[PDB]
Order: C-alpha cells, then structure tokens, then sequence
C-alpha cells in the first residue's frame, strides 16, 4: 500500500537544459527508492540505486537525492540519450512504480494539418464506414479532436492514436477513427471533424458529404 | 553480460493458462532472486512476483495471487511463470527481472536491477485474422497546399503485430504507422498515412504493403485519387 | 520472512 507519485508528468526540455523530475511516496520509505530509465522499445535500465547512489556506467551527469517521501531525479546537462521515460521505484514494502515521467524535446507550437478521408467503397460493401481525420505534424501534443455527424457532436465511436514525438522535426501525428455502420452512414449526408489546438486561433473543420466523392 | 531472455510470450485465450520462461546467462542464477514485472497497456509498471535464490520463498501480488505461479530450475538457468484463469486485464508485456545483486550486499532491503527485453501475452477469446485494407483515398480534403495525405485502414486484424511497407518510389514527407488500437470486437486496428507531393497525385501510383505474419497474410493495395 | 530482505544467497 505505497503509492509512488511523479511529477510533472511529461517534461518539455532542450539539449543541455538542466532537468530535475520529482517523485513522491505515500509515506516514509528512507533511501529505499530506484530511478529506472525506459526508452520505448527498450527494457528498462537502473540508473540510481538507494536513493542518490548513481549505478555502474551510469553518466556522472544524472543524480539523486531525497530522504523519506520526497525524491529527485536530476540530470544537469540534458543529451539525446537521456531524453526517454523515467520511473521511481519504491522496495521497501513490495516493489511499486510511479506513473512516469516523459521527457520531451522542447520546440515551438506547431498547428497540425489536418486532413479528413472518407470511408472507401470496398469497406461499405463490407456493412461498416471508418472515417479518418489526420493531426500531422504539431506541438504540443495536447489536441482535442471531435467528430460531427449532420452537425451532432459524436460520443463512443471513435478512437484516436498518436505517434511518438519525431527526432526530426519534435512534432507529433495524431490520427481519430469514427467506425459506424453502413446502416447509419447512409442515414446521414454530413461528416466533419473539429480540431482544437494551441497552435490554432480557431477550432479548425474539415467536412465531407456522403455522395460527393 | 548479465542477460535475461524471456519466452513462451503469445495469444491465451481467457480462462486458459500460459508458461513463460526466461533464460539467464553472464552471472549465476542459482545465486540470484528474480522478479517478474508486467506492464498492461495503458497502465504502468507493476510488480507481479518474487522467488529466492533457492526456490523457497514466493511472494505474490495480489492482482495475481491464486492464478500465477513462480518457479525456477537452477540446475537450467532458467525462470518459470505459471500463469492460470488468465483474464483481459492480465494482458500486458511481462519482463524477467533481476533482483539486485552487490558482492557487498550488506543492504536491509533489496530492489531489481537487470532486465530483460520482455514477452507479450495477449489474452482474448480472438481467433487469428488477417486484415482488411482500405484504401484512404487522396482528395481536396486531405491536401494542403504542395502536399497531399494518403493511407491504408488495416483493420479488423488478431493478434498483433502487422507490418506496413510503402512502396518505393513514393515521394514521402513523411511515414506515420499510428499504434494500433483495440477495437470493441477484440480485434486490432491501425491506419499508415503518408504525405506526398500534390503534385504526384494524378500520376504517381502509391501501392501500401500489410504483411500479417500470424495469419500468414501479405496483402498490397493501391491507393487512387478522388474528385473530392 | 520479508519479501523485501535479500533474496540472493
């Protein structure tokens, strides 16, 4: 029953910014506590044992420190290598984990460009429309993408992912589906998607009607 | 080269079980209590068991306690899981991991070091289907400016995972293969978009390749233009 | 025994 929690959650830094993550226990677990390095793909590394003593091979950059139920994870010139996902890991009673801190790169807002697809021809004679609408290429990540169907907001039929951040460029792709029937694709003629984003004055729309392409 | 090979990861229906193995080398594993660490998708790392050196001690968290079983053979270097009345929420990728090892191991309480690369256990009452590609159609509304978006909806897919290759010769901006998603059904789906020169749109021809290896299915699609 | 204590020999 010790909760490991960490803050921020996702953190936005540049190469040679100096970044400090802090995790937080339910109670007091002394020096009991782990850092773990996780880049995707890739199994996780231990990096900090017993609270601010650094592993072997791990780069004198990274450091530790905390006592209780406060900790720090600091790293105080930021490299490509280190921008990953880091866990604290409490083992004093049992082994738990905190939810993660992602470390992202920093760039200036990018708006997406959003593109709309309509279902083909083919998945409509198969009795079910999947609509695509596409966010390429924006940062933040934070997005909100709704779905209209004859302008009524839809909830429950779509699902939505995004990629991991790009080394070229540091943007994110984000792409939603709206699955319905062929039943209700052809009761209604209007299909768009909203999309909301910091790097947008506006909510921007994209629409399409049944029929026209 | 302290190295930790988990296996036996694959598809288990509900209800079922599953064995998974892990083998070490670079260190000696009769010495060395070993933990299984599982993370479910969308939820974080969790620690599933821990068994001693010499077998004797189990322990277990709770989530699994009664349906898993850790076991070990020293004499084979080799980790066991036991994995039984498996649920949806048991679905997860499990790592064989080391507990902390020091040749001054005065320490009161011990945590993990080494891990291992980790196997996938998919649990679902899902039979194996190849997928079905759609094509997403360039038009007007999925092009801006010089640049236009295309795709293929591989959809309605089990188990994971499917491979999309574009041909070559497709001028690409760039390649986004969205992470599949897990629809009502129990079956996967994903879309790969591709930004290409507007330009290219009424003469380039744009052929996606879906190759699902558990089905044994290798399905190319071309992807045509529309009024739109 | 502690789940926690030294699990090695």
């Amino acid at each position: 029953d010790i909760q490991m929690t960490q803050s921020p959650s996702t953190l936005s830094a540049s190469v040679g910014d100096r970044v400090t993550i802090t995790c937080r226990a339910s109670q007091s677990i002394s020096r009991w506590l782990a850092w773990f390095q996780k880049k995707p793909g890739k199994a996780p590394k231990l990096l900090i044992y017993t609270a601010s003593n650094l592993e072997s091979g791990v780069p004198s950059r990274f450091s530790g420190s905390g006592s209780g139920t406060e900790f720090t994870l600091t790293i105080s010139s930021l490299q490509p290598d280190d921008f990953a996902t880091y866990y604290c890991q409490q083992y004093y009673n049992y082994w738990t984990f905190g939810q993660g801190t992602k470390v992202e790169v920093k760039r200036t807002v990018a708006a997406p460009s959003v593109f709309i697809f309509p279902p083909s021809d083919e998945q409509l004679k198969s009795g079910t429309a999947s609509v695509v609408c596409l966010l390429n290429n924006f940062y933040p990540r934070e997005a909100k993408v709704q779905w209209k169907v004859d302008n009524a907001l839809q909830s429950g039929n779509s699902q939505e992912s995004v990629t991991e951040q790009d080394s070229k460029d540091s943007t994110y792709s984000l792409s939603s589906t709206l699955t319905l029937s062929k039943a209700d694709y052809e009761k209604h003629k209007v299909y768009a998607c909203e999309v909301t984003h910091q790097g947008l004055s506006s909510p921007v729309t994209k629409s399409f009607n049944r029929g026209e392409c | 080269q302290v190295q930790l090979v988990e296996s036996g990861g694959g598809v288990v229906q509900p209800g079922r079980s599953l064995r998974l193995s892990c083998a070490a080398s670079g260190f000696t594993f009769s010495n060395s209590g070993m933990h299984w660490v599982r993370q479910v998708p969308g939820k974080g790392l969790e620690w599933v068991a821990i068994i001693w050196y010499d077998g004797s001690n189990k322990y277990y968290a709770d989530s699994v306690k009664g349906r898993f079983s850790v076991s070990r053979d020293n004499s084979e270097n080799t980790l066991y899981l036991q994995m039984s009345n498996l649920r949806a929420e048991d679905t997860a990728v499990y790592y064989c991991v080391r507990a902390y090892f020091d040749s001054e191991n005065l320490y009161d309480y011990y945590g993990m070091d080494v891990w291992g690369q980790g196997t996938t256990v998919t649990v679902s009452s899902a039979s194996t289907k190849g997928p079905s590609v759609f094509p997403l159609a360039p038009s007007s509304k999925s092009t801006s400016g010089g640049t236009a978006a295309l795709g293929c909806l591989v959809k309605d897919y089990f188990p994971e995972p499917v491979t999309v290759s574009w041909n070559s010769g497709a001028l690409t901006s760039g390649v986004h293969t969205f992470p599949a998603v897990l629809q009502s059904s129990g079956l996967y789906s994903l879309s790969s978009v591709v930004t290409v020169p507007s330009s290219s749109l009424g003469t380039q021809t744009y052929i996606c390749n879906v190759n699902h290896k558990p089905s044994n299915t290798k399905v190319d699609k071309k992807v045509e233009p529309k009024s739109c | 025994v502690d789940p926690n204590a030294n699990p090695n020999v």
